[PDB]
This record gives C-alpha cells, structure tokens and sequence, in this order.
C-alpha cells in the first residue's frame, strides 16, 4: 500500500488517500490486536 | 437645449427612458416561466459542502424581506448525493458489521466470543478517522470506500 | 467593442504585462466578439492558490492604465476557477407577478452581492442582470432638433 | 507575501504619479543582484541588424522566457521594435505645424474603435441577423502610417 | 496476462448524480429568438416526453460553457429523486442517450446532452486536447488554414481518430470605412463621429446613479428599431462645425468582412484548440503521437502544444516496482530465510 | 528632445509602441533650439528663442 | 530554473530565419555539474583508499 501511496500526476490524493486510509486503518488494526483484541481474547472469551 | 423661441428640449423629448436592464444578453427559463438565479462556482482549494450550507445560510435570511411572488427555487444542486453517498456509504458498513457478526456466530457457537471481532473494529475504524483528521484529510469518496474495503 | 478589438486592446497588453510568476503552468485565453477577454493562468498543482492569485492579480495592476477607459471604469476581476457549479438557487415569480428582468434585478440587488462574499464564493454568475437608468436615443430626435449622442 | 506587502503599496501611490509614468512600466520583482544565464542571439546567414535581433529575441522568446520557471527578472540587451517617427522642425514650421498636431494625429488616426453589432443586445422581435460591426482599426505597416493626414 | 491486458482502462465511473445538462450551438451570426426557439424544443422535449424522470428544467439563453452570445444555449436538467427512476431506462446515461438521439433528428442546429464527468472536468483519457500554435508572424486566415489541413489530414487517414476544432466559426462582419479627408472638410469631429457611432449601436457607461439606496449604472444607446439593419447607418446624424447635420453616409463608407467572433490564444501567441478523441481500438498516446507526425505536416511559423487534458496510469509500474521491493523486504524484517520472501510472492 | 509615448500599433500580430521624438541632427547642439517654432493664438509661428 | 529555461528556449529553434543562431557566454551550468563531479569522484576516490 504504501509503495503506491507514492502519488503522482493529478491522480494525487486519489491512490494517497486510498492507499493511507487503509494503512492508518492497518497500524490500528494491528495495535488493537496486540492490546485491545488480545486483552479481550483475554478476559472473557470462553 | 433651449431653442430660439424659448422652447425647452428635455431628454424625454430625443430618447425613450426606461429603467432597464444593464444586459440584454441573457435570459433564463426556469420550466417555460420567466426567471432568473444564482450560478454559485466554487473556489479553488475551497470546503464545498459547507460552502454550500453557508450559501444556504446567508440566504435563508433574506426570504421573510421578499416581495409578493418571490419564491425560491432549487435546480441542479450536489448536496443530496453526497448526503446519499455518506448513507449509502454507512449502511454498507452496517451491513457489514451484521453479515460479519452472522459468520462468526455461525462458525463458532458461543454467543460471547462472537463478540469480539464486532466490538474490534469499529474502533479500528473511528481510528482512522482519528489519523486522517490529524494528517489533514477529510471524509472523501474514496477516503470512505477506502473504510468499508478496509473493514 | 469586437474580437479584434479587444484581443490587442485589452487582451495582448495583459498578457505581455503578465510575467515573472511562480510556478505557472500556462495561459490560455478567449477574445469574445461581445467584447470580453478571459485570460486564465493555471498553477502547477498544491501551489498555495491564495498567493498564486496575488501574483497575477497584481501584474494586472502594472497593465491597467495601459488598458482603454472604456474598460478601467469596466469589471475587471481576478478570481478562483471552478470549471462547475454546484448550486443553482433559481428564483421565480407568483403571486404579484414581476418580468424576468425585475427577478434579475432583485435577486441581484439583495442576494448576489451578500451570496457571493458569503464563505469563499469563488465565482457567481447572474442569470440576467441588475437594474440600470437605460436611455434609449432616437436618431430622429435628436437631429430634428440639431443633437449629437455627445 | 513580501513582494504583496510593496507592490500594493504602491497601489496606493500610483494615481499621484504622472500620467507619462502610468502608461510607461510600472515593476515590483524579486531581486537578484547577478544573473545566471546569459542567453546571445546571434546571425550568420540572412544578416539582421543588431536592431532587428533585439525585437526578434523580444517578439519570440522574451515574453515566453520571462514567464518559465520563476525567473526573476530578464533584462534585455536592446529594445523591441517601435513606430519610430522623427520629426523635421523645418517641415514642421514651413506648413506650420507644431509636435502636438503630429501627436494629435496620431492619437486620432490610430485607434480601434468600439462600435456595436447588426442586431443588437436588445433586438426588435423577428430579426435574423446578428454581426458585430468593425469600425477603425490599428495601423499596421509603415507607410500607412506615411498617410497620416496632418 | 490475457485477461489483463485485454482489460479496457479508465479513470473513474461517470454515475447518475440525478442532474445533468444540455447544450445548444446556433449557426454563424444567428440571433436570440432562434435559439430560444431551439431551446423551447429542448425545454419541452424534457417537459412531455419524459415525465417520469424530470422534475425541473432551467435553460438559458445567450450563455454557453464554450462562452456567451446569442449562438449559444444551456439547459439545466434536474430528475426526480433516484426513487422515483426505477429502471436503468430512467438513469441518467439512457436518458442522455435518447434525448441526444430526438435532438439530433429534430434540430437544424447542434444540441447535445451529457451526463457530468464527476468531479471538474479534469482527465478523461482515451482522448487529447490539441492547440495549434502560430509561432511566426502569419496571419490569422493563415493559421485558419493550417488548421483546416491538419483537421483534414487527421480524418483523411483515420485505429482511427474523431477530430473538431473548438468553436471558431468565423462570421461575416460590418466593416466602416470613416474617411478622414471627407470628415475633416465637412467640419465634423472623428472623434463626435466615433463616439456617436459607438454609443448608438453598441452603448457606453455613462455615469452613476442611486436606485432604492444601491448604485446603479447608466446607459445609453438607443432604440432598438434604429440599429437593426445595415441601412440604419444613413438615420444617424453628426453635427458639424459650421452647425450643421451632416449624413453618416456622407463620410462612411460599407463593406462586407470576414473576421472570428472569437480569438483563442495559447501562451502569448495566436492560437487555435482542436478537441479529439482517440482511436476506438488504439489509446491516447497512440492517437496524440500519430496527430504529432501530422501536425509536423503544416507550413513554417505553425506549432503545436498540449493543454489540460493531454497533460491506469503512468506511475503504476514504478509505484508497482516499489511495491515489488518494499515486499521483499518487509518479508524479511520478521521471516527470515531467503525462502519464505519467495513463498506469498507466488 | 526626449520623444513621448503616443500610442501603441500592431506588428506582425505582437503590439508595441509608437515613438515621435525628431531627427538626431536637430537636436545634438544647444543652438538647436532655435530650429523649433510653436504655433500661436493668433496662427503664427513664433521663434522658441523668443 | 536554468533547465527550465533551456526547456521554455528549446521550442524556438527550429520556427526561428536564416541566420539567427545561439550562443551561451556567461554560463553557470558547467561550474555545478563540475562541482558534483569533482566530489562525487573524491567521495569514490575515499572510498578506494579507505
Ligand atoms: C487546511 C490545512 O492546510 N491543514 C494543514 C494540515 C497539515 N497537517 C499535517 C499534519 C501532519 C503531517 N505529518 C506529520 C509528520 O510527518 C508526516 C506527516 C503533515 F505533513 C501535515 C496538519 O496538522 O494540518
């Protein structure tokens, strides 16, 4: 994703954003399942 | 000019005086009836809806001042289908959410751990709102599509 | 005035008078036989479009008493492009029925001139136009009784 | 914004400036205080005078130069073309003429005028005309401003 | 491979957004009343046959997006809500499809429909914008002609191409020929003359003055049934010096031109813009590379330039190339091995 | 002695200016000033030394 | 700003009469590309010797 976020051209913030969106969207996936959704696997699950 | 005789030569006299219009170039017909509005262009780099609502605002105050007849009229206008995109938008997100909360349910059994992946990711989501405000961004077409297909 | 006219009357004295400006794409520009010249400057993408209207809004600045009279005391504007629209708000008649040519008015005599200062309008175009002393001469009249337009 | 700051400035200055000074060049640049390329126009062939480089380089190159990537402000080496006029004090005073009357001529026999169109803006209903009208042009060659009527 | 390759590009999906518009192009020097004619067909072409769909209607006259005058007309459609529009009959493309289909039948002018290319009108694709640059000094017939050729040498081999220019049509004009002697002997100012002539046919900004509080203009010109025709030059008289009225006639002097009602220019240089779409089987580059060679076909002191449009994607095999080695390396930050970054890359 | 900005003419499609100064032969020496006559109210040239 | 003046100059050659030809005096270009060259190549040379 974030090779390609590398925009250019007037096709800009169309592959930026779209590409950015869903890396902020993976860096926080991915600190909620190293604290939130293993803390909450935790806990109550079973 | 005054003539010889003592004649007076007023201006009504040499020419037909008419409050007018300042162009004669273009007129507007709004369903076959007489009329004429306001073609808003926007500005570069400019915030668009709001753009758009405070339009709404400046001229919501001038309706109780208007003559007998005045009525306002709205053709051609954008607001409704970014309002349509931002529902259209959100349902599928739900959508998702349920049709997600289904699957997890009917794979593993228990009512209490097919929670988990439900309470996850919205807040996954309201994350990324979080990122892209503090990166200067806005909720875009693709920066909502760039949501659901990242859900 | 006429195409020719106005393309080296009004149109060639901006442009030669239009120079040393960051970061410029191209100008491109239309001479209306209605007599109404359009030049547009566009800016290489991201630039800051608030100082990139200054520095040709005031380049013009250095070409105006080069231009005709007939047009200093004419609209002269320098402004933000958006190739569309995106609200129309028309307005019509009723009741007391007024000519499309009261509505102009009206409509420009209340709301364009707030609508278009209100959160950064980039650029109203008025369907019709506002009112005006109009003084129509009759050739006739005026030379039976020995008079000049002047 | 530093260049704003001045240039607008100014603004507030330029009608208490002498109408010669308004119509002549009126600049507000960034300044720097060495070149960098120095770009010579030369000819070998079709031999041009150093007079007639100049306004080439001035009618082809200069006005696109001056406006690509930033360039601060190109300073030309020469002058471009100009109708030239060179009085005789002599011939002048022999048919009893003063530089106003020359001047004057010029002003008056040299100009576009503005007039308007066959089928005006507000027609009389049924025309099926429309043309824009053409009425005195600017001079173009050298001997027809030789036929300058004094 | 073969699925990827024979995968037609684009930038973005044109969709319904429940408005669209249509314009209006009049032949040369026609006036106000034809077009409104025109544009009443259009109207209410709108108005009966296509109820269902429809809401509103607001055409105007005497304004174009290619620019103003009486040859030009726009009309702005605004449909029901997508409710109330069922079929695929009732979105925007068939209806602009069969609105275009009438109108092209029952008009004696150009009238066509289209559905807004989302977002400004920025980058199509699969088509150019080409300029025609004079870069000598050649007149403005010369460079007419030079785009004739190349508008004649591009649909004379078509793997094909659609070429236009841009709206110039060059309409006849009123040529005045104001002899100077004449007017000088017969006592009468060119400077009267001119503003007389000016102010009676084409109006002047007078002066100022207050209306219900706000600052109004004030014109004068002159009554309508006075400028309509040619001969309405011979009802205007000039007062000269010896006090008399003197016959427009008298100094004048009338012709028949041919001029352009509008002057394009590209860079400080007379210009002139051809809009084409590329070949139906080649794409953009293709058709702008093989326009180039023909336009590279016309006389001395004739250029050419690329515009706004000419101006998938080309950054997609380097933004790929990086997403070919970020990869690889990211494969190995937490998989080391020089085998597993050769394992997910199949 | 300094020439003046007239008016401006088109060349060749570019416009510029229209320069009327003198000859350089009439202008080059003080004495040249005399060579210069200004017309009167009364229509008659008048000497500039005068 | 150089290239790019080079770039706006390049389109101009081939439309220009018989005779009319170009020269560079006072050039700044070959001091800079030298400069890189000179260093990069004592960068290289550092390199070797270390
Ligand atoms: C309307 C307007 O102009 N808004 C300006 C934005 C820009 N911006 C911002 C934030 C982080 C970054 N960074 C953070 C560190 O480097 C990466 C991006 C950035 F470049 C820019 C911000 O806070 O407001």
């Amino acid at each position: 994703f974030v090779p390609m976020a590398f925009f250019g051209g007037s096709t800009g913030a169309i592959y930026r954003q779209f590409s950015i969106t869903i890396v902020s969207a993976m860096a926080l996936s991915v600190l909620v399942a190293l604290i939130l959704t293993p803390a909450l696997c935790a806990t109550m699950l079973k | 000019k005054v003539n010889q005789d003592g004649s007076r030569v007023l201006l009504r006299d040499v020419a037909k005086i008419e409050l007018g219009g300042e162009n004669y170039d273009i007129i507007a017909e709004f369903n076959g009836q007489p009329a004429s509005g306001l073609g808003i262009k926007l500005a570069t780099g400019a915030n668009a809806l709001d753009t758009a609502a405070a339009i709404r605002a400046e001229l919501a105050k001038m309706e109780p001042f208007f003559p007998s007849g005045l009525k306002i009229v709205y053709p051609y206008d954008t607001t409704p289908f970014v309002k349509i995109s931002i529902h259209e938008v959100v349902k599928t997100l739900v959508e998702a959410i349920i049709l997600v909360f289904l699957v997890m349910y009917l794979f593993l059994q228990n009512f209490r751990a097919t929670l988990i992946p439900t309470i996850a990711v919205p807040v996954v989501l309201l994350g990324t709102f979080a990122v892209l405000a503090a990166f200067g961004f806005s909720i875009n077409t693709l920066t909502m599509f760039g949501m659901v297909l990242a859900i | 005035a006429d195409a020719k006219t106005v393309q080296d009357t009004v149109t060639q004295v901006i442009e030669q008078n239009m120079n040393g400006i960051d970061n410029l794409m191209y100008m491109s520009s239309n001479s209306d036989s209605t007599g109404t010249v359009q030049i547009t400057l566009t800016f290489e993408s991201g630039t800051d479009a608030d100082i990139a209207q200054v520095q040709v809004q005031n380049k013009l600045q250095l070409a105006m008493p080069l231009l005709p009279q007939e047009v200093q005391q004419q609209g002269v504007s320098v402004e933000k492009s958006s190739s569309s629209f995106l609200m129309v708000v028309g307005v019509i008649n009723t009741d007391g029925t007024m000519t499309q040519e009261d509505i102009s008015d009206y409509v420009a005599a209340n709301m364009k001139d707030a609508i278009s200062r209100t959160s950064g309008v980039g650029d109203v175009q008025l369907f019709g136009s506002q009112y005006a002393m109009r003084i129509w001469m009759n050739p006739n009249e005026l030379n039976k009784f020995q008079l000049t337009p002047v | 914004i530093a260049q704003v700051q001045v240039q607008n400035k100014l603004q507030l200055a330029m009608p208490l400036l002498p109408q010669e000074v308004q119509q002549q060049g009126v600049s507000v640049e960034k300044s720097s205080s060495s070149f960098l390329m120095v770009v010579g126009v030369i000819n070998t062939d079709g031999t041009m005078t150093q007079e007639d480089i100049s306004d080439y380089v001035a009618a082809n190159m200069k006005d696109a130069i001056s406006r690509t990537s930033g360039v601060g402000d190109v300073q030309l080496f020469g002058s471009q073309y100009a109708m030239r006029i060179w009085m005789n004090p002599n011939e002048l005073n022999k048919f009893q003429l003063t530089p106003v009357d020359v001047i004057t001529a010029i002003k008056a026999q040299n100009a576009q005028v503005a007039a308007g169109q066959l089928g005006g803006t507000p027609p009389v209903k049924g025309q099926q005309l429309n043309a824009s009208i053409i009425a005195q042009t600017r001079l173009t060659s050298t001997e027809e401003f030789g036929k300058i009527l004094l | 491979a073969y699925l990827f390759v024979r995968l037609p590009s684009s930038f973005l999906p044109d969709e319904d957004q429940g408005v669209f518009m249509t314009m209006v192009q009049l032949p040369a020097g026609a006036t106000q009343e034809r077009t409104q004619k025109v544009l009443n067909e259009v109207t209410h072409y709108y108005l009966t046959k296509e109820k269902n769909n429809v809401e509103s209607v607001f055409a105007v006259n005497g304004f174009g997006f290619a620019g103003r005058g009486q040859n030009t007309g726009i009309a702005f459609v605004s449909l029901k809500d997508w409710a109330d529009r069922p079929g695929e009959e009732n979105k925007v493309e068939a209806i602009t499809m069969r609105a275009t289909r009438a109108f092209s039948q029952i008009k004696d002018a150009m009238v066509f429909a289209f559905n807004l290319p989302a977002i400004v009108e920025l980058g199509t694709a699969t088509g150019f914008d080409f300029e025609l640059i004079d870069q000598a000094g050649l007149g403005h017939e010369k460079l007419t002609q030079a785009r004739n050729q190349l508008l004649a040498e591009a649909a004379k081999h078509p793997m094909l191409t659609s070429v236009r220019p841009n709206g110039l049509e060059d309409t006849p004009q009123f040529k005045i020929d104001i002899d100077q002697e004449k007017a000088q002997a017969l006592g009468v100012s060119i400077n009267d003359i001119n503003t007389t002539l000016g102010a009676a046919w084409g109006g002047s900004y007078v002066n100022d003055f207050i209306d219900r509080g706000r600052v109004k203009k004030v014109y004068v010109m002159s009554e309508a049934k006075y400028r309509m025709l040619p001969d309405d030059i011979g009802d205007w008289y000039v007062r000269a010096a010896d006090g008399q009225m003197v016959p427009f006639s008298a100094f004048s002097s009338s012709r028949w031109e041919y001029g352009s009602p509008r002057l394009e220019r590209y860079n400080g240089l007379p210009s002139m813009e051809i809009l084409g779409q590329a070949a139906p089987g080649k794409s953009t580059g293709e058709a702008m590379e093989l326009m180039e060679q023909l336009a590279s076909k016309l006389p001395t002191g004739v250029g050419y330039d690329w515009t706004g449009m000419s101006y998938s994607g080309n950054q997609a095999p380097s933004l790929y190339a990086i997403s070919l080695i970020v990869v690889f390396l990211c494969l190995a930050a937490l998989y080391e091995s020089w085998s597993i970054p050769f394992s997910v890359m199949l």
